[PDB]
């Protein structure tokens, strides 16, 4: 088992299993089970084996009912962890998640605004009430904001002749304004009827190619946390409201932009986004970076014909969900209801931080007790029940550097603080004793029972010399 | 719309000449006027596009020229393939307008035509109806003019006439005229005249027959 | 090496309608306008319109606008012209031309003749033309009351060519009526035997018509 | 593993003009000096009242590492009328592509925008130059009278090029039909004969040309990239392109015949917008004449032991068989956000070994984004799946990323030393970089240990002194080496022997050499190309039964053998390297004799 080839010094015989111990004095092969080294003379005080543990930290228990100060608010627990793990040894954490009975919501309102959805506009100049009105069913601190996208307002997506700048729709003839990339209009706000007030302001613009540039608009909703306005300790909808296929990464190397989307919020006097002509679309995998640090769930509002196409999107995207949106926006009050209800029936855990490198598994036990399930999420609660996770945490390696570890259920602020820290070292190791007689009359060091040769001398008791 | 016309309908010239073709465009084209080649068998080739532009393909002897409203095909050292109709168009706004066309015809010593009248055939009096027919072949130049004359009288109602195209091997050209009645009218009368007018002689050549006589 | 193959003689009767096709080749048919062209009998050109092979657009001379409809099949790199509520003003030669750009047509089909008509198809009445009762002497053939064009003549099985005049067909009671004359030594007729051949291919009539007298 | 990067050529261009951002070899037919062809598509010219039209650069090689822009040409925009132009070059992004063969240079505009003669508009159609000697000549296919976005107008045809073996042009236009893409291939023969400069949309026979399809193929971008290579055996090259947006973004490639533009294969990606087909690729790998295609999905993202997604780019590798299959494999990156694979660029046999290699850019990996190339080698099973080679961009930018690899070019022997060199682009920082492949030393080496199994009791060998009672063995170790291309035919080899290597310090060593008493001995050698196995021979001998315990564990002889690179020098200055896939170790064990 323990006894394979190498292991011949307390340090290497830590990394070849979790389960093996070291030998000290003899009162060769001093590698082995705890049990062994026991029936072969080791005493208690001489074994030498550390072992994976865990030490609690924060731990205050999770927050039950309505609570009138935020502050008091436990929707996660434990909070803070140290985690001592042995290379290749694994220690599972059982994390518990809660979720308050108010707890306050962001939504961002997300709007293509290309031709096609002149009618959408039409049939939400109340939304904002409306949409408000049920959620100050739900929660007490409801607010919402609005932006609007187009597209890259560059040569191939839209005419270029001067005409059609200062009006892309001056053919058909109607009335838009010239195209424009994002436009961020009204931050997150309670005053709801301000939100009818600028969508009933709204005007549409156009373009020539079907796909749009929300993907733009997406990744700086996400980052802009000041100018969305973006609360801590809340929920953050972005509501992704377009009848189109979507823009992503390289498409603009067509309009002879090639650098990257550098992930950063650029949003100018005007509020609106200014490396539109300057930087790529966004790629899928920088709008998940940039959805799961600024904590932002995603729902895509699209019309049947593109349904498909981002409910495989939402697959990559943590969070992510879809709802069919009639091609009027008629329903889009009860899309968004639905996700936030669905929302609040879920708990679905995340792990961030320096994970690269670790093996994660995850058992999820909901109803109390009851179901036991190897996922990282519990379904069809009821608010107030509480859901709880096992996750094992296994280190292959040793290694000389410390990870932080944030664990958090999806949409929420409330996190768990986990440090991992190796342990790959002896208790023996330390206490040196260098130039000891037991190796030939100083010629090396007893460290662990073993002697550590000094250069030019070899032998178990270093008691030859080259 | 935009008329285009072209003056001279028609022009004759010799081999080796130099020909020149005038268009004219009721406003300006702004230099988009093109000029084609019609050859008798329908055949059509593009020649000059915008105003000067050689066609690939077609000889360097033809160029183009003109602005504003007045433009010109110029061929030098004409050819014997070169006889032809020439069109001009404009394309400068729909919907593109021709011009009436010229015709270019090879030059000869004028000739005199042979004529040659023919009664009705015994095959078509027993049919009912009498044609009579005439010819006048290898004259020139094109223009020519035919009177039936009966018993000292014009009818000019049923006669019809057809005009050949300019022969290659000898530039002149060929009228064929038929004069076609009813039998009974044709037994009525006795005598039968095809009177041909043309520029070579001012004394109208004459051939005719008797219906009776033999 | 750009051909543009014309579909052959159309025949209609007033009221109805025609479609004549124009078969594009040594060019990529679809990237490049069709035009169509009106030439009636011994008249001058007149503009239809044009089509955009891939797209289907098409503009039209006021004129023509209830006339004529054009149409493309990319597949085949043909275009089509029909034309609705015929008459006699239709009767005329169609041509198909490409678009070279600068407002000009580079290449141009054979044209498709159209005739309107009532008459229905007729076989020819070939009459031989002797002299009356000297160095050269005249003969002739007279091919009347037949329908459709076209006819063929030819004087003893085509050997006799040079000195041979035969003239472009006449309308004549809605019937198309056609003569020619053959001109030989007058020592070689009637020594020699001179036959008048006619073949009218609608009606499967092939006529020899010898001269004697 | 040979390219010399300690000092390769490295040129540079105007600031701002995106210098590198596209990269071909130079050689004229008449077997003159070679050259570097590099695109400058943001470079201003002199051409009057245009800005940015970009151009082309011809660049010396070594002579003086000077670049002169190729004038394909000089003016500035037509007229329409009067204030009315008829193009617009400003921004055009001239030399955004460009490919070479032989004589013939192709570089195009694929912004370059058009009046149209009806209406006015301004449709980016794309153009092309071809320049032969003299004879230069506009090459712009969808400029055609099948107008906007309907048509060919927003065609952008040039967007990418490639030459036929037979003097085929292909090239693509991601705009055609509502963003479905279009390939054109067109004779050079076509090309230069029916130019007219008075005819704006030229009738080109014998034109191949993908066609207009339904709707639901739109917003596709056929024509993004291509490549050629044969795929159907007739001799003729067929066409190859990627399609990145199609399948509802998984990402398509297709194949056409070559002959007439008909389809013959497909590919499709396997994850959503991985942007399969950003690049494509066509070369024999594995050296069965078969060509093999490569394809790009420079965001397609892995999952990580923590179970997490990151995007680092796939490249899948599909071997042509005769029975008209493909046997595929993929090939991840190795860094996240890197783009590994936004470039692949065929190199011939670098490592002249018999199989053809290929290097693949990772053009925003490495440090402060300054691009990574990955060097993988062929062999007959198909592609080497670890890279023998990492090339890294010394440079950055304060503007756009230097973009390191985001254009490559190699399987040209610049040098003419018998080993393919390439070129690596680097736009962000509007430089381009030649790399030159030093000649490759294969090594044949020999270890001979007799007597093998080793009695102590048995000493009839002496010491040197007076003691005269060892048991012994000796050691003979020979090296030989050869090569091809330019190389000397004299190197000096450093070898080291060690006996007992399988102890490990703080362990005895059992045998020992007899003249140094010590278990390592080193040793200078010369070798010449092409010669016989030179050998060695010397002797060694057991320790007494008194100091080591140890008669089980077998005693391993060890022998290292290095190279002195610095004296093999050639008149270029390259220095050949040794096969790193035959192993510069060798090992023989002896045994001890139990009774
Ligand atoms: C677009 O162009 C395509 C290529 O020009 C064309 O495909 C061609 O189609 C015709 C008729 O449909 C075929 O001719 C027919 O062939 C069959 C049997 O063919 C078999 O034998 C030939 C002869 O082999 C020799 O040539 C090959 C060159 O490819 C050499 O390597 C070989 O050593 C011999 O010297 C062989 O070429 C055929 O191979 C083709 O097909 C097989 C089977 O799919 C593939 O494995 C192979 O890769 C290659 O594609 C085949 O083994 C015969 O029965 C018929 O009577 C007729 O003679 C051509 O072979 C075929 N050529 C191809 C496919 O390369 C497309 O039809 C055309 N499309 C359009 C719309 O125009
Ligand atoms: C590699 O992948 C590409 C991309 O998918 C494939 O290319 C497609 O192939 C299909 C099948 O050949 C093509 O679809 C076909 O289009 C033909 C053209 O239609 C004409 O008529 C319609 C009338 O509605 C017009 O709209 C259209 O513009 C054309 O004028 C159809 O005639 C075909 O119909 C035939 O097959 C269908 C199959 O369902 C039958 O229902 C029909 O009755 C009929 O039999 C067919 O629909 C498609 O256009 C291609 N796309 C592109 C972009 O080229 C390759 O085939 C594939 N290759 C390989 C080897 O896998
Ligand atoms: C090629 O030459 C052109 C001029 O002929 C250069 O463009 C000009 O220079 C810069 C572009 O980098 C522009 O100045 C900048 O203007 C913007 C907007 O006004 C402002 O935000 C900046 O702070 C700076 O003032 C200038 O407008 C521009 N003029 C144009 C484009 O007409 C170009 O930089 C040259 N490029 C190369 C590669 O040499
Ligand atoms: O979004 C906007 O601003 C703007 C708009 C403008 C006015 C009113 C509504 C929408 N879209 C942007 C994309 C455009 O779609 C056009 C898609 C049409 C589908 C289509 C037809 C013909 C063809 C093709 N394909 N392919 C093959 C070639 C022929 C309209
Ligand atoms: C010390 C402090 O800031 N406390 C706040 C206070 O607003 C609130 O009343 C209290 C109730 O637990 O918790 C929180
Ligand atoms: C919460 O907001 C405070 C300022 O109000 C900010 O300092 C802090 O960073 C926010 N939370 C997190 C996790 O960053
Ligand atoms: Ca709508
Ligand atoms: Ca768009
Ligand atoms: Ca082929
Ligand atoms: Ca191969
Ligand atoms: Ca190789
Ligand atoms: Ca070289
Ligand atoms: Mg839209």
């Amino acid at each position: 088992g323990c006894a394979l080839g190498g292991a011949e010094t307390c340090e290497d015989c830590l990394l070849i299993g979790p389960q093996c111990a070291w030998c000290a004095q003899e009162n060769g092969e001093r590698c082995d089970t705890p049990a062994n080294l026991l029936a072969k003379g080791c005493q208690l005080n001489f074994i030498e084996n550390p072992v994976s543990q865990v030490e609690i930290l924060k731990n205050k228990p999770l927050s039950v009912g309505r609570q009138k100060n935020s502050s008091d608010i436990v929707q996660i627990a434990p909070q803070s962890l140290i985690l001592k793990l042995r290379p290749g040894g694994a220690q599972t954490l059982q994390v518990h998640v809660r979720q308050t009975e108010d707890y306050p919501v962001d939504l961002y309102y997300l709007m293509d605004l290309s031709a096609s959805m002149d009618d959408d506009l039409n049939t939400i100049k109340e939304l904002g009430s409306r949409l408000s009105k049920e959620m100050s069913k739900l929660t007490s601190n409801f607010r919402l904001g609005f932006g609007s996208f187009v597209e890259k307002p560059v040569s191939p997506f839209v005419k270029t002749t001067p005409e059609e700048i200062a009006n892309p729709c001056s053919s058909i003839p109607y009335f838009c304004l010239p195209t424009f990339g994002f436009k961020h209009i009204l931050p997150l706000t309670n005053d709801a009827e301000r939100f009818n007030e600028i969508v009933k302001n709204q005007k549409i613009s156009a373009n020539i190619d079907t796909p749009e540039g929300g993907f733009d608009a997406i990744m700086q909703a996400a980052v802009c946390k000041e100018k969305i306005g973006w609360r801590n300790d809340s929920l953050h909808l972005l509501v992704f409201v377009s009848d189109a296929d979507s823009h992503f990464g390289m498409d603009s190397k067509l309009a002879g932009i090639v650098c990257p989307n550098d992930g950063l919020c650029h949003l100018d006097s005007k509020n609106e986004y200014s490396m539109s002509t300057v930087l790529e679309y966004p790629t899928i995998g920088q709008l998940i970076d940039k959805l799961v640090q600024n904590n932002v769930l995603l729902i895509f509002a699209v019309t049947q014909e593109q349904v498909h196409l981002y409910e495989n999107y939402a697959k990559l995207i943590p969070g992510a969900t879809v709802g069919l949106l009639q091609k009027d926006s008629g329903n889009i009050l009860q899309l968004i209801i639905s996700a936030y209800e669905e929302l609040r029936s879920e708990v679905e855990l995340e792990v961030l931080g320096d994970t690269e490198g670790l093996n994660l598994s995850f058992t999820a036990i909901c109803n109390n007790g009851t179901l036991f399930q190897h996922q990282k999420k519990c379904s069809h609660m009821k608010v107030g029940d509480t859901a709880s996770f096992s996750v094992t945490v296994n280190i292959p390696h040793c290694e000389r550097r410390s990870r932080h570890i944030i664990i958090k259920p999806v949409g929420l602020g409330d996190a768990l603080e986990l440090l991992v820290s190796p342990e790959c070292n002896c208790d023996c190791q330390k206490e040196v004793e260098v130039n000891s007689s037991k190796c030939h009359h100083g010629n090396g060091s007893f460290q662990c029972g073993v002697c550590a040769c000094h250069p030019g001398h070899m032998g178990p008791r270093c008691e030859s010399g080259h | 719309d935009i008329q285009m016309t072209q003056t001279t309908s028609s022009l004759s010239a010799s081999l080796g000449d130099r020909v020149i073709i005038s268009c004219r465009a009721s406003q300006d084209i702004s230099n988009y006027l093109s000029w084609y080649q019609q050859k008798p068998d329908g055949t059509v080739k593009l020649l000059i596009f915008y105003t000067s532009k050689l066609h690939s393909g077609v000889p360097s002897r033809f160029s183009g020229s003109g602005s504003g409203t007045d433009y010109s095909l110029t061929i030098s050292n004409l050819d014997q393939e070169d006889i032809a109709t020439y069109f001009c168009q404009q394309g400068n706004t729909f919907p593109y307008t021709f011009g009436g066309g010229t015709k270019v015809e090879m030059r000869r010593a004028d000739a005199a035509p042979t004529v040659s009248i023919f009664p009705p055939s015994s095959e078509q009096l027993t049919s009912g109806g009498a044609s009579v027919v005439c010819f006048l072949n290898n004259f020139y130049p094109k223009d020519i003019n035919v009177k039936w004359k009966i018993d000292g009288s014009e009818r000019q109602n049923g006669v019809l006439n057809s005009w050949t195209d300019q022969d290659s091997k000898d530039s002149t050209y060929s009228f064929s005229s038929t004069l076609t009645l009813t039998k009974d009218e044709y037994e009525r009368h006795n005598s039968y005249t095809c009177e041909a007018t043309h520029k070579t002689s001012t004394s109208p050549i004459v051939k005719s027959f008797n219906r009776n006589e033999c | 090496q750009v051909q543009l193959q014309q579909s052959g003689a159309e025949l209609a009767e007033p009221g109805a309608s025609v479609k004549m096709s124009c078969k594009a080749s040594g060019y990529t048919f679809s990237s490049f306008w069709m035009h169509w062209v009106k030439q009636r009998p011994g008249q001058g050109l007149e503009w239809i319109g044009y089509i955009n092979p891939n797209s289907g657009y098409t503009e039209c001379n006021e004129i023509f606008r209830d006339k004529a409809t054009m149409t493309a099949d990319t597949s085949s790199s043909t275009a089509y012209m029909q034309l609705s509520g015929l008459t006699s003003e239709d009767s005329a030669v169609y041509y198909c031309a490409s678009f070279l750009g600068r407002g000009a047509m580079d290449y141009w089909g054979q044209g498709t003749s159209v005739t309107v008509s009532s008459a229905k198809t007729t076989a020819p009445s070939v009459y031989p033309l002797a002299p009356v009762c000297g160095s050269s002497v005249t003969l002739g053939c007279l091919v009347k009351g037949y329908f459709p064009e076209p006819v063929t003549l030819t004087w003893n099985s085509g050997s006799l060519s040079a000195g041979v005049h035969t003239f472009p067909a006449v309308l004549q009671s809605s019937l198309y009526t056609l003569s020619s004359s053959v001109t030989v030594v007058a020592s070689t007729w009637p020594s020699q035997s001179i036959t008048c051949n006619v073949a009218h291919p609608a009606s499967s009539t092939k006529v020899d018509k010898k001269i004697e007298p | 593993f040979n390219l010399d990067v300690d000092s390769p050529a490295e040129y540079s261009g105007p600031e701002g003009s995106y210098f590198g951002f596209a990269v071909d070899f130079f050689v004229p037919s008449a077997s003159s000096r070679m050259f570097l062809l590099v695109g400058a598509p943001k470079a201003n010219t002199t051409q009057p009242g245009i800005v940015e039209g970009g151009q082309v650069l011809k660049c010396d090689w070594s002579s003086t590492r000077r670049c002169q822009p190729i004038e394909f040409d000089a003016t500035g925009n037509r007229d329409y009328a009067k204030d009315d132009p008829l193009e617009f070059k400003s921004h055009q992004w001239f030399g955004a592509s460009v490919r070479s063969k032989q004589d013939k240079i192709l570089a195009c505009a694929p912004l370059y925008h058009w009046r149209t003669e009806m209406k006015q508009e301004r449709e980016p159609v794309g153009t092309c130059f071809l320049q032969d000697g003299t004879k230069t000549v506009e090459y712009a296919p969808c400029r055609s009278q099948d107008i906007d976005a309907d048509g060919q107008g927003f065609c952008q045809g040039g967007f990418s090029i490639d030459f036929t073996k037979a003097d085929r042009v292909l090239l693509g236009g991601p705009g055609s039909f509502y963003w479905q893409g279009q390939l054109i291939s067109d004779q050079v023969a076509e090309i230069v004969s029916k130019y007219d400069p008075n005819v704006y949309s030229i009738k080109y026979n014998n034109q191949l040309a993908t066609r207009t399809a339904q709707a639901i193929f739109d917003d596709s971008y056929l024509g993004y990239s291509v490549a050629v290579g044969d795929f159907n055996g007739d001799g003729i090259d067929d066409f190859v392109s990627g399609v990145p947006r199609a399948a509802r973004t998984l990402g398509m490639v297709y194949i056409y015949d070559g002959k007439n533009m008909s389809s013959l294969y497909n590919f499709t990606g396997e994850q959503m917008a991985a942007y399969f087909g950003f690049s494509v690729a066509a070369t024999d790998i594995n050296g069965d004449d078969y060509a093999d295609v490569f394809i790009g999905a420079p965001l397609f993202m892995d999952r990580g032991s923590d179970g997490k997604l990151q995007e680092v780019g796939q490249v899948s590798v599909s071997l042509q068989r005769a029975s008209g299959d493909f046997q595929t494999t993929k090939l991840n990156g190795f860094e996240v956000f890197a783009r590994f694979g936004s470039a692949i660029a065929p190199l011939g046999d670098l490592d002249q070994d018999g199989f053809n290699d290929i290097a693949i850019a990772a053009p925003y990996g490495g440090e402060d984004k300054k691009g990574i190339v990955y060097i993988f080698n062929g062999r007959s099973t198909g592609l080497n799946a670890v890279p023998s080679q990492i090339l890294e961009g010394q440079w950055a930018a304060r503007s756009c990323p230097p973009s390191f690899g985001y254009s490559m070019k190699g399987a040209t022997d610049i040098d003419k030393n018998g080993y393919p060199d390439l070129i690596v682009g680097a736009f962000g920082v509007d430089r381009a970089i030649l790399y030159r492949a030093r000649p490759v030393i294969t090594v044949n080496a020999g270890l001979e240990v007799y007597p093998s199994i080793l009695n102590q009791d048995n000493k009839t060998c002496s010491l040197p002194g007076t003691a005269l009672k060892v048991s012994c063995f000796n050691v003979r170790f020979c090296l030989k080496a050869d090569g091809k291309g330019v190389l000397p035919r004299k190197l000096n080899f450093q070898v080291e022997l060690l006996l007992d290597k399988l102890k490990q310090k703080g362990a005895i060593r059992r045998a020992l050499f007899l003249y140094s008493r010590s278990p390592s001995h080193s040793k200078n050698m010369t070798i010449s190309r092409g010669g016989l196995m030179q050998c060695e021979e010397l002797i060694a001998y057991l320790r007494d039964e008194s100091e080591f315990r140890d008669k089980l564990t077998p005693i391993t002889i060890f022998m290292e053998y290095r190279l002195d690179y610095r004296t093999a020098a050639d008149t270029t200055g390259l220095q050949p390297i040794l096969n790193q896939f035959t192993p510069a170790n060798i090992s023989r064990q002896a045994h001890i004799l139990l009774d």
